[PDB]
């Protein structure tokens, strides 16, 4: 439940939250298999865009 | 008799080998994507020549 304002707030701030790292660690979990599921369909550029 | 066989049951009629339609080859390419450039900033004019 992260926009990417809140992202870069909350980074920028020091580990301040309870469960929000845990959301944010999520967040980026989340992103890393995004990530790797593109690059295990070798999805291109161009159809990702 | 029947089935049209010998007497220890060979086949009297040579079984076709159907040949089958055997794989193919597969091909690809290139993809291209288009953008843009960025904002132009007025830049600040300092007095140096």
């Amino acid at each position: 439940g992260l926009d990417i304002a809140g992202f870069m707030t909350l980074v920028l701030k020091e580990s301040l939250n309870a469960n929000e790292t845990t959301q944010l660690v999520q967040f980026c979990h989340v992103m890393a298999q995004l990530s790797l599921s593109v690059q295990t369909l070798r999805l291109s550029e161009a159809e990702l865009s | 008799l029947r089935h049209n066989l010998s007497i220890d049951g060979q086949p009297l009629s040579l079984a076709i080998y159907a040949e089958p339609t055997d794989p193919k080859a597969l091909l690809t390419s290139m993809v291209q994507a288009s953008q843009g450039g960025s904002a132009v900033l007025p830049g600040t004019l300092s007095l140096y020549r």
